[PDB]
């Protein structure tokens, strides 16, 4: 596909998130592949981005499924409708995300889910959700309008969207991908924990060139961390501002919330003459730490419900 | 000596780390929104002071490792995850016992330690990979040797040489240094994948350290030689914390769980695969565990998240080992039954032994006859078969059947309400091969007199065990015939292929072995070149085949494809 | 007379289970160090070990096979609070599929439903959760989902489905607890399917039975029309359920106690066909019971 010349601008990172793929959409598990594309689709539709929902219904198509459901959302099983309040939750507001939906989730019933498919189902959501915004901040052509050289609603309350700065935060050195949340991973999925490992290692791994190389990778993770509400416990928020720039914070918080509006003056002033390189790393790194606030609340979320 | 029972305190916040006094008899719980120091009496806890005293909603102090020192009664400090370190006096004169701040780190510090003997060194580490030592000496406060690794996660001095010490990374490389010469380490080997989150030294030898890991590993580690190496391993079902020898006894350690698990374990290391007590009160992840005195192994103090301060002791514990069950038994078709029990029965293994301890059933199946003859044959043949093979209850069973029907008169009906519970008696016992042998073989005259649903259920039980037996024959012979129509229909389903010609590709279709369009006679042998009318033999492979007795014919004496391909059909 | 063949496991630990197949011909063996063995026989006459791996990071308790008809397929319970299914595929590969990781406690016992119903199975709790899965497409051993969840208020130990293979018999399923209560709360309990609610529901108690229960097994049925059922919790029972004409209502009666062990019975066998019953006690020998046509049950061997 387009996407994937794009994502290849370095080898470190595009073997990872290959891999993610394969073991998320084609490697055999807990889901059938055709509810894995059903979900993935629904994932997408959130931030209406037509490129993943475009590959994504041939695949849905091609694996089985049934054309009956591409007809609407009501047309679907009562079990994966059951999973439309959580997506919408961990689209664009994570932070009001608790035990409630998640016990309405594994309550008993006719359509009660399992706890070795949830963990999947919400892997697959936060990774759509970030691909969709790493397509409509990177913009692709169905190739890239940014450098050089029909689809119906399915969706449950299409007018909400991302709300004002956060309420009572969170204080991520209580509660790190790292001691902990990677040990309930491992024990709920065992082969999905060290492929995002890698991922997030190879995330950190790139660093720009352009004038000491950490700081400036900080402050984006700091500062999107924040605007979704992650507050660390090591930061002075003073020196977050003259690490970036208006002209490439706009940009960053337009991205992360409602990427459906970046057009081409909204890029056509990054900054400086810069390489075309350090534009793309910047707007990958920003899909892991996307995907990891929203993860990290998931589990948070998962955790309190087993103690 | 000492004195004291299981005991229980309940606190206001979350905490995440404990320290013990010489006397002890105090207990210095501390973490992110408390820090108390308590006294221990034989009947409750009391706290005797409360260190956030002058409160201030602030960062400045909180705790994630607070470490007591013993050579006097005063001296503690804490970590905190603002990066600066906090020591306090008691003896302070004020209601505020902080004596020294320190702030010459860069992230956060993790684990602080002091060295028994001397009392002005105080060492720290960092996320930063910046471990750090201090003095007495306001001005003296560096010391600042690095190694090229990830974050520390625990530092500990050696109890004999008083000269060195110990400390953990995040990859999972174990350091050893020494304060005379802080230029080069000692040692580093790869003890973990995954971060090395505790290690504790033996107090008995003269170097032995245990670290555990995220891994779900403990490793006791000999740093004796030149070069470590790994004696026992320990295997617990969730990321080790907190690692702690017990006191007097040189094989057990203490070990609790960072996540997932609630309970605390002590291990005999001899033994790795099964605890020796099992301390389960804790209602979420325990976070610290200090043996109450170096001399005197019942008690041991454990803190939790769940705000509880427990003292449990070592008599009243849990213990998994003698609450198994140490046998398992199962029998087999040819009545052989295997046995396995503990060498203390017949004590760490056990020994199994099978058994040699239902031969009719499969001569009587394969003798028997069930169509293609009279009423009076079939029953004089079964009856022969029966006697010979020296059961004669049965087989007299046979020729009465064939007095009563293959013959006023008696009335015809005389027999039904008694032929009827025959059936019923050979059934009611287990042998289903007689109630189904004499159903097939009467038919349509007995046939309404047994319902329908025990017809079906004598039916299934019979196939069941013919089948278990690999005797497929009888078992489709009973199918072919059974009286029941949902019975006889069960190789009636998903038993025809499809099959097309690999020239023209389109279906054969009718009853035929001409294509359609190729006008070819694609059904031709291998091996005869004749035309295949009845059974037609494959490889999904080659794609080639013919007749069935060729192609075994062939294949017992070659190894390649009949039709020159060259794919050998059978490796090897 | 028995012929005592001794092989060595070679285990590093306990023994906890050993399972014959469907056929007779293989076994498969777990033990306390996180491994599981499988043993196939030749025509010289002996077991040879042909597989072995390291199957979870706890304490396997119990190890069983599958109908032939699914293929080859194998499941475990661990003290590392999972469940697992695996796959013979063809050397000697064995393949994990699934990992049912509901449980928060431990888990102790698990049985495959008998193979008329489909590929499901049943695993208890040391908490008291008895749960029922299922696999709605037969070949795919990956995808698991879960139907049903029983609470039973005591703790789980022990579990064994009903063979009988009669449309007249809803499906029905056998717990065992292990408490020891001072009250003596019944231990024992039996479950069964209603067609029209689509729910497990209780369908009578063994109030009898007031003393910790190590095993519980059904006999197969092959044309009987009420049910026997054995417990050992510490002299061998064994039980009669049989209905009233039309949840159903069971009339139970008692039919052997047999202390002739003189210590705690641990676990129990049927032979193939509800003939005859195994038995194993503290004192390390094996006890084999038999009917003699006046349903008096005596004694038919002693095997060390
Ligand atoms: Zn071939």
């Amino acid at each position: 596909d387009n996407l994937a010349v794009v994502m290849g601008l370095h080898p470190d990172y595009f073997t990872s998130f290959w891999r993610l793929h394969y073991l998320l959409l084609h490697t055999d598990g807990p889901l059938a592949s055709s509810w894995r594309h059903y979900i993935a689709i629904m994932a997408a539709a959130r931030h209406q981005c037509s490129y993943l929902v475009g590959s994504h219904m041939a695949e849905f198509l091609q694996t089985g499924g049934d054309p009956e459901w591409l007809l609407g959302l009501h047309r679907a099983p009562e079990k994966l409708r059951k999973l439309s309040e959580i997506n919408k939750l961990l689209a664009h507001r994570p932070w009001l995300i608790t035990k409630e939906h998640i016990q309405a989730l594994l309550k008993t019933g006719e359509h009660t889910w399992s706890l070795a498919e949830l963990i999947q189902a919400l892997v697959l959501l936060t990774h759509c959700h970030s691909l969709s915004s790493f397509v409509f901040g990177c913009g692709i052509l169905p190739p890239s309008e940014q450098s050089s050289p029909d689809m119906l609603c399915f969706v449950e309350d299409p007018t909400f969207g991302y709300e004002d700065f956060t309420p009572p935060t969170f204080r991520a050195q209580d509660y790190t991908w790292e001691d902990h949340g990677y040990s309930l991973i491992q024990r709920l999925y065992p082969e999905g924990g060290q492929l995002l490992d890698e991922k997030f290692q190879a995330a950190y791994s790139l660093t720009y060139n352009t004038i000491d190389t950490s700081v400036l990778r900080r402050a984006i993770w700091n500062y999107i961390h924040c605007v979704f509400g992650i507050r660390y416990d090591d930061y002075d928020y003073g020196e977050v501002n003259q690490l970036l720039e208006r002209n490439l914070k706009v940009y960053i918080k337009t991205v992360a919330c409602y990427p459906e509006k970046t057009t081409r003056r909204m890029y056509n002033l990054f900054w400086r003459h810069f390489r075309h390189s350090e534009k793309v790393h910047v707007n990958l790194l920003l899909l892991e730490a996307r995907m990891q606030a929203a993860l990290l609340y998931a589990l948070r979320a998962i955790t309190r419900y087993m103690t | 000596v000492l004195t004291g029972r299981t005991m229980h305190c309940h606190l206001d916040a979350p905490a995440n780390a404990i320290s013990v006094c010489r006397d002890a008899a105090q207990v210095v719980v501390a973490g992110r929104s408390i820090f108390k120091i308590y006294a221990i009496e034989e009947e409750q806890f009391v706290e005797k002071l409360n260190l956030r005293v002058g409160r201030k909603p602030s960062l400045n102090l909180s705790c994630a490792d607070v470490v007591w020192h013993q050579m006097d009664e005063n001296l503690l400090a804490t970590a905190a995850t603002n990066g600066v370190v906090v020591t306090w006096n008691l003896g302070r004169p004020s209601r505020n016992k902080q004596d020294q701040l320190f702030t010459e780190h860069k992230r956060t510090v993790n684990k602080v330690c002091f060295h028994p003997t001397e009392a002005h060194v105080l060492l720290s580490g960092s996320q930063d990979g910046f471990m750090k030592c201090f003095d007495l000496r306001r001005k003296d406060s560096v010391s600042t040797f690095s190694g090229q690794s990830e974050s520390v996660r625990d530092v500990q001095f050696s109890i004999r040489d008083y000269f060195t010490f110990a400390s953990t990374f995040e990859n999972g490389n174990v350091q050893l240094w020494d304060i005379r010469r802080p230029d080069r380490c000692e040692r580093m080997f790869t003890a973990h994948n995954g971060p090395v989150f505790c290690c504790d030294w033996h107090p008995e030898d003269r170097g032995w350290l245990a670290t555990g890991g995220r891994d779900k590993m403990v490793k006791v580690w000999d740093m004796t030689t030149h070069r470590a190496k790994e004696m026992h391993c320990v295997q617990t079902i969730a990321s080790v914390a907190r690692v702690k020898w017990r006191p007097e006894c040189r094989h057990h350690l203490a070990t609790c769980s960072m996540m997932v698990d609630h309970n605390i374990y002590v291990w005999d290391v001899r033994r790795p695969f099964v605890p020796a007590a099992m301390f389960e009160e804790h209602r979420d992840v325990t976070t610290g565990i200090a043996w109450r005195h170096p001399h005197d192994p019942s008690f041991l103090l454990s803190g939790s998240k769940d705000s509880s301060l427990c003292q449990h002791l070592f008599r009243d514990a849990s213990q998994p080992v003698e609450r198994a069950n140490p046998e398992g038994l199962c029998y087999g078709l040819f009545g052989d039954l295997a046995f396995a029990a503990k060498e203390s029965l017949v004590l760490a293994s056990s020994a199994l032994s099978v058994f040699e301890t239902m031969r009719w059933f499969v001569d009587t199946a394969e003798r028997y006859a069930l169509a293609g003859r009279p009423l009076a044959e079939l029953c004089d043949h079964n009856a022969k078969v029966a006697r010979e093979l020296g059961r004669n209850q049965v087989a007299q069973t046979w020729t009465m059947l064939r007095i009563i029907y293959c013959s006023s008169r008696l009335p015809p009906d005389f027999f039904g309400v008694l032929v009827r519970d025959m059936l019923h008696f050979y059934a009611e016992q287990g042998d289903v091969q007689m109630a189904v042998s004499v159903l097939i073989v009467l038919g349509e005259r007995v046939r309404k007199d047994i319902d329908e649903q025990t017809q079906e259920h004598w039916y299934t039980s019979y196939i069941d065990l013919l089948q278990r037996f690999r005797l497929w024959n009888v078992s489709n012979e009973v199918v072919k015939l059974s009286t029941s129509r949902a019975v006889s229909c069960l190789n009636q389903a998903s038993t025809t292929l499809h099959v097309n010609c690999s020239h023209c590709k389109r279906p054969m279709s009718s009853r035929g072995w001409v294509c359609d369009r190729c006008h070819r006679c694609a059904s031709m042998c291998a091996v005869c070149h004749h035309v295949v009318k009845g059974l037609f033999v494959w490889c999904q492979g080659c794609s080639h085949g013919g007749h069935l007795q060729h192609i075994m014919k062939w294949l017992e004496g070659s190894s390649h494809c009949p039709a020159g391909c060259g794919h050998l059909c059978e490796y090897s | 007379m028995f012929v005592a063949r001794s092989i060595a496991a070679d285990h590093k630990d306990l023994i906890h289970d050993v399972s014959f197949d469907f056929h007779g011909r293989r076994m498969a063996t777990c033990s306390s160090d996180q491994s599981v063995k499988v043993w196939d026989k030749s025509e010289s006459g002996d077991w040879h070990c042909t597989a072995s791996w390291k199957t979870h990071s706890g304490s396997v308790w119990r190890v069983t096979w599958a109908h032939p008809e699914f293929g080859q397929v194998l499941a475990s319970c661990s003290f590392d609070r999972t469940a697992a299914v695996w796959e013979e595929i063809v050397q000697s590969h064995w393949v994990k599929r699934t990992t049912l990781v509901d449980s928060r406690t431990s888990v102790t016992d698990v049985k495959f439903a008998p193979k008329h119903m489909g590929l499901m199975l049943a695993t208890c709790s040391a908490d008291g959760i008895v749960r029922i899965y299922e696999a709605p497409d037969v070949m795919n051993l990956s995808q698991w989902s879960l139907q049903h969840e029983i609470s039973c208020k005591l703790s789980c130990s022990c579990i064994s489905w009903n063979p009988s293979s009669s449309r007249a018999h809803s499906p029905m399923i056998a717990v065992g607890s292990d408490d020891s209560s001072p009250n003596a709360m019944a231990k024992v309990q039996i479950f069964e399917y209603n067609e029209n609610t689509r729910k497990y529901a209780k369908a009578e108690t063994l109030m009898t039975v007031t003393d910790p229960v190590h095993d519980i097994a059904f006999a197969p049925n092959l044309g009987r029309s009420f049910h026997i059922l054995a417990i050992a919790t510490k002299d061998v029972r064994i039980f009669t359920l049989k209905p009233v004409r039309k949840p159903t209502k069971f009339e139970i009666h008692i039919v052997a106690q047999f202390d002739n062990h003189n210590s705690q019975v641990w676990r129990v066998s049927w032979n193939i066909t509800g003939t005859v019953l195994a038995s194993s006690g503290d004192d390390g020998c094996v006890r084999l019971w038999k009917a003699n046509y006046m349903d008096n049950w005596k004694c038919t061997g002693i095997l060390k």
